[PDB]
RNA sequence: CCAUGUGGACCCGCCCCUUGGGGUGUGUCCAAAGGGCUUUGCCCGCUUCCGGAUGGGCCCGCGUCCCAUCAGCUAGUUGGUGGGGUAAUGGCCCACCAAGGCGACGACGGGUAGCCGGUCUGAGAGGAUGGCCGGCCACAGGGGCACUGAGACACGGGCCCCACUCCUACGGGAGGCAGCAGUUAGGAAUCUUCCGCAAUGGGCGCAAGCCUGACGGAGCGACGCCGCUUGGAGGAAGAAGCCCUUCGGGGUGUAAACUCCUGAACCCGGGACGAAACCCCCGACGAGGGGACUGACGGUACCGGGGUAAUAGCGCCGGCCAACUCCGUGCCAGCAGCCGCGGUAAUACGGAGGGCGCGAGCGUUACCCGGAUUCACUGGGCGUAAAGGGCGUGUAGGCGGCCUGGGGCGUCCCAUGUG
């Protein structure tokens, strides 16, 4: 056995288990943004959107998503919420949204 | 210079897609008479404009589907069935030369 | 033809068939002997030339000429086998190298030697 | 190595004197002088026609022996004149004279070519002021073939450095008798070298 | 990174070195991106070292790192010199 | 059907000569005229005249020969010892300048069609262009 | 986690450009870390941003072996809109809709092989080939899979099954040289468990340094190319012995014997280049300058002195193919690449003498090209020699008359980027 090696797999484990916690937070959180987006609670969805959008960026400073890949998940959400609120009621906050 | 190709459409029968037949001439590697060999390029025509038998240019482009790597540049002439018949004559003839058979 | 005929059809590069099979690529191949016999020759000739059918290490079971006067070949003597056929006897197309493995070098050989696996006899 | 054996018998093999026995080879001794016919059991019997290839070869062998270098590099010297821009017969010789073992034998310092070699092999020779044990040696125009002082007072050097007051060099050459020196003017011509070879016949053996 | 170093082109006991610009991780004697001179360490000639300064002076505005050996061979080429007052 | 305007001419003048016919007549082209002006620039032929055979347009080429030889076959020497065409049709032959060959070690002529027209390897290379390689006289 | 945010990201808006490129307007979100010393400032770092360079993914144009005794293949198959996924386009992957896509200019299947710079052959055109060195690919016992990360879907990292080997207390676990070196196996055949990290290259470090079976060298193998010795100068009308003889005589053959000369090996001594850097003080941390360390080859190469005459071996000798005779043998024994020799005069078999060719190599066997204009572009042919379809029709395709003009696809030309 070669203790230079083993080191980096114990390493792995620990980041996987911080990278799991990171993503599997964002799914959850942003799914509960899509959700509040449906039935027009423009107040609350636009709250959840920004506490999504940041937990994005801080997984972008890191090594979970790339700037390229995190920017992606920002447009997935941001646009798709600006649009579920089409089929309902106008943006109260206008938090993570530019009129 | 994302390559530019002049060929004549020979397939309408698809969605926003179209098949084009581009041909080229050249001395035979060794034997060296001019020969002329051609190939068909599944082009992209979005708004659908160009029809079955048109004379077009194509350019290398951002891949659109599996076998779509060319958008259509412009039209050099319309109505040129002469070859579309010829290309179909070739496509037909495969009915013959089979070891199923060919009837009278 | 015409140019075009060829352009369409073309010139079919000739194919080469090795007048020596058994040696899967090899120049020699060791086998054990099976039959040790002598077969009388072809047509203008007359002798009792000496031969041995030899199982191989390429799978085969080919027959072999014994070059020379004397020999030591019995049914289980290991051998060695090189190219070079025989215009006197048919079905024999490789020889047996004298002197390697349970195969003799010929004694009483001064001249042609290096072929016959016989060394130098000075103090002669 | 080099050929080493009964030299005056090729004085007679190709039927003319090859002055390789050396100072004896101007006698009424050197083998040829007595018995012209070439070697063994038959040498005297009637000689028939030589093949086209016979003659092709004879006149090659002569030039190979006569210059006292073995085949394998008699070749790479031919095939190095082919590869060189000018007449092939005439370049060839041109780089036989530039070899060290016949840079001496024409600069005087020896009796025959086989001898002349020994003096090269054995640390006896100066080349632009240095020691060269290399018969394979490409002597260029302007080179300095002399003798290292240490061997100078040797008889073989000197009885030979003697006689040179009765001869001349070869017009691509200055001999400095006393100073024990020698100078390579230019290459030769086929003008100079009057050998008993016909050289195109040599090349017609290195066509086949 | 981008680097400048030495690459072997002689043989046994007869090294002749080449000055090269090549990507760090690249094999020693491999497809370099630019030959900028030779260096003869057995020094058997009047010209046992050529460089050409003007390229290594593009190539460091570039940001290609030298070796030690190769560094020292450039100072000695003039590569790193300044003038005026 | 009739295929080669060109190769045809050569073969008239070929078969024409080897019979020792004083004159012979060939189907008026523009090509066949400019190839012909060469063949007399370079004395293989005396010269061509435009003549109408049966109110049809034509070229009358007069034939150059050797001089009365002796022997037992007193028949001279076609100044045209061999004439024959290289760019055959469906099998064409385009040479640059590099690729322009010389004929009979300089004793002869190769004929070219070029962007400047009707040319001999000499005139060809002197000019510094090339193209369809046509025939070959000597 | 919070704040500042020069800037950047995303949503929407306009304005240039035009496939996702550049600007700008509001809202929204994100930064960080401290160690060292010549401590009130220098050094290695830190974070967000444009760019340089470097390397790299992905896509297209042409090039890319055979057999038609494989002719029909295709259902994630071809395309569409929505979606997921990636650094990124895309049936890549999923859902849903239209029914396409390909093929005789070889689709499909089967056979074989990594490809190239180049290498061998050859007048050229081609034919043959891709060890070593180098450029790109692909695997790491067989197969699938993801994590970490800028990067792999990772030889000496990870999860699962199978074969194989092994520890076992019969629950279970370990193991992967096609990295150097060696063992075993196989086979006609392929080597040391060497020295050293001095050089050069890489990783890490402010640095001294540390790891370096890359690599630098040594060992072993005539395996290959080249350099070299086995002597040389003199020496008989010509020893002995050995072979032929027409019994006079011919040949090995100036070769040997001795005369003289030189001095591989060996002995003595001296004895490298390859190595000046990083580092240290001066000087500014810069330019420049000064000092110090270090050799695995190696006590090698090479220089001075000393010195002995001092390995020759293979093929062939009827023709092609350089070389001729005696015996022995008698279609026997045997040679042989081709025709062929041998049945009592053998220039062919086995020996001798003599001869030719080569030489630390000479031969034989295997393969590549030439020969072979015997695959024929260069450079072929069909009346009888192998070969005109038993005769027509006509489709694809190949090819085409005279006169002028427009295009410039070919083809020619010049400049240029690449090779
Ligand atoms: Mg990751
Ligand atoms: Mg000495
Ligand atoms: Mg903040
Ligand atoms: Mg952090
Ligand atoms: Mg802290
Ligand atoms: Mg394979
Ligand atoms: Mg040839
Ligand atoms: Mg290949
Ligand atoms: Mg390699
Ligand atoms: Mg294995
Ligand atoms: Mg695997
Ligand atoms: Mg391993
Ligand atoms: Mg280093
Ligand atoms: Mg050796
Ligand atoms: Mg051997
Ligand atoms: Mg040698
Ligand atoms: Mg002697
Ligand atoms: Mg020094
Ligand atoms: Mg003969
Ligand atoms: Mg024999
Ligand atoms: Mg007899
Ligand atoms: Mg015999
Ligand atoms: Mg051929
Ligand atoms: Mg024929
Ligand atoms: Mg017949
Ligand atoms: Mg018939
Ligand atoms: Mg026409
Ligand atoms: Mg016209
Ligand atoms: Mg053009
Ligand atoms: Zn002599």
């Amino acid at each position: 056995r070669n203790l230079s090696a083993l080191k980096r797999h114990r390493q792995s484990l620990k980041r996987r288990l911080r990278n799991k916690a990171k993503k599997s937070a964002i799914k959850t959180l942003s799914k509960k943004a899509i959700q509040l987006a449906q039935e027009g609670k423009a107040e609350e969805a636009l709250k959840i959107m920004r506490k999504a959008e940041s937990l994005i960026d801080k997984a972008a400073k890191g090594s979970t998503l790339h700037k390229n890949a995190a920017a992606r998940r920002k447009s997935r959400l941001m646009r798709k919420v600006r649009q579920l609120l089409e089929a309902a009621g106008a943006p109260l906050i206008g938090g993570g949204l530019s009129a | 210079p994302k390559k530019v190709l002049t060929g004549v459409v020979v397939s309408d029968k698809m969605q926003k897609t179209v098949t084009v037949l581009v041909e080229r001439q050249f001395p035979h590697p060794l034997y060296g008479k001019v020969i002329k060999r051609s190939k068909k390029y599944l082009a992209h025509d979005p708004e659908e404009k160009y029809k079955l038998g048109d004379v077009v240019e194509i350019i290398e482009s951002r891949p659109i589907s599996k076998r779509k790597r060319f958008r259509v540049l412009r039209l050099v002439e319309s109505g040129r069935m002469d070859l579309v018949e010829k290309y179909l004559i070739r496509r037909q003839n495969y009915e013959s030369l089979s070891k199923r058979g060919g009837k009278a | 033809p015409t140019i075009n005929q060829l352009v369409r059809k073309g010139r079919e590069k000739v194919r080469k068939k090795s007048k020596v099979p058994a040696l899967k690529g090899a120049p020699f191949r060791r086998g054990v002997c099976t039959v040790v016999r002598t077969v009388t020759p072809k047509k203008p000739n007359s002798a009792l030339r000496k031969v041995a059918k030899v199982r191989l290490t390429s799978g085969y079971e080919v027959t072999a000429y014994i070059p020379g006067e004397g020999h030591n070949l019995q049914e289980h003597s290991v051998v060695l086998i090189r190219g070079g056929r025989v215009k006197d006897l048919p079905g024999v197309r490789y020889h047996i190298v004298r002197g390697v493995y349970d195969a003799a070098g010929v004694k009483d050989r001064k001249k042609s030697r290096s072929k016959y696996g016989t060394k130098k006899p000075k103090e002669a | 190595g080099r050929y080493i054996g009964p030299v005056c018998r090729l004085c007679r093999r190709e039927g003319v004197k090859l002055y390789l026995k050396g100072e004896r080879c101007y006698s009424p001794k050197c083998a040829m002088e007595r018995r012209p016919y070439p070697p063994g059991q038959h040498g005297q019997k009637r000689a028939r026609r030589p093949s086209d290839y016979a003659v092709r070869l004879r006149e090659k062998q002569k030039l190979r022996r006569i210059y006292g270098i073995s085949e394998r590099q008699f070749r790479n010297l031919f095939e190095e004149a082919s590869k060189k821009k000018g007449v092939t017969g005439s370049v060839f010789l041109g780089l036989l004279e530039s070899r060290l073992d016949n840079v001496v034998y024409r600069l005087g310092f020896a009796v025959s070519r086989r001898q002349a070699r020994q003096l090269v092999r054995h640390g006896h020779i100066t080349v632009n002021g240095r020691r060269v044990d290399l018969p394979s040696y490409r002597v260029r125009p302007g080179d300095e073939i002399a003798v290292a002082e240490k061997s100078r007072n040797l008889e073989l050097i000197r009885q030979n450095l003697e006689a040179m007051k009765g001869r001349k060099v070869g017009p691509w050459l200055s001999l400095d008798v006393e100073g024990m020196k020698g100078k390579f003017l230019r290459l030769p011509d086929r003008e100079d070298l009057a050998l008993p070879v016909n050289e195109q016949l040599v090349i017609e053996f290195y066509s086949r | 990174m981008v680097k400048i170093r030495l690459a072997r082109f002689g043989s046994k006991h007869n090294p002749h070195y080449r000055i090269v610009v090549t990507d760090a991780r690249r094999k020693r004697d491999g497809k370099y991106i630019e030959k900028i001179g030779y260096y003869d360490p057995r020094k058997t000639t009047p010209d046992w070292l050529k460089v050409d300064v003007e390229r290594a002076r593009y190539w460091l505005s570039v940001g290609a790192q030298p070796t030690d050996t190769a560094r020292r061979l450039l100072r000695q080429a003039g590569v790193f010199r300044q003038e005026a007052r | 059907m009739l295929t080669d305007p060109i190769a045809d001419m050569l073969t008239r003048i070929r078969n024409a000569t080897r019979v020792y016919k004083e004159s012979t007549d060939v189907p008026a082209s523009r090509f066949k005229e400019e190839i012909l002006r060469i063949l007399a620039r370079e004395g293989f032929i005396k010269g061509y005249e435009r003549v109408d055979v049966d109110g049809k347009p034509y070229l009358r080429v007069y034939l150059k020969y050797g001089p009365r030889r002796q022997g037992p076959d007193p028949r001279p020497e076609q100044v045209i010892h061999h004439i024959r065409r290289i760019s055959k049709p469906g099998r064409r032959v385009y040479v640059g300048v590099k690729e322009i060959p010389r004929v009979r070690r300089g004793l002869g002529i190769a004929i070219l069609s070029t962007s400047k027209g009707v040319l001999t390897d000499r005139e060809a290379r002197k000019l510094g262009v090339g193209g369809e390689l046509i025939c070959e006289v000597w």
